[PDB]
């Protein structure tokens, strides 16, 4: 949700894409989380050890 | 006697459109250049005197 007068100034001032950026961090998000949901089982789901 | 009483009329010919618009002056009004980043900053130079007048 990135406002319309937002991509105007930032493709203005910085270059950046805006839009590309929030799927840039979005895409990225859900992959991080994805993968730090399965670390978490198995540090979740794993005995412990030198027991 | 057939005249155009009895006659029915299909449409109307469209003649003429007319959109009501102000002659806009903006243009010739005010000094415009565009800027390339959200704030715009016109410098002014005053040359002084000693007295800063």
């Amino acid at each position: 949700a990135y406002s319309i007068e937002l991509t105007q100034d930032l493709r203005a001032v910085h270059g950046m894409d805006a839009d590309a950026e929030l799927s840039g961090i979005l895409a990225t998000e859900i992959m991080l989380e994805i993968n730090r949901e399965v670390v978490d089982w198995i540090n979740y789901s794993a005995q412990v050890g030198k027991s | 006697s057939t005249t155009t009483n009895s006659n029915s009329i299909g449409r109307p010919n469209l003649v003429a459109l007319t959109r009501a618009t102000t002659k806009l002056i903006y243009s010739d009004i005010v000094a415009t250049q565009r800027t390339n980043q959200p704030v715009a900053a016109f410098y002014g130079i005053k040359y002084l005197n000693p007295d800063n007048e």
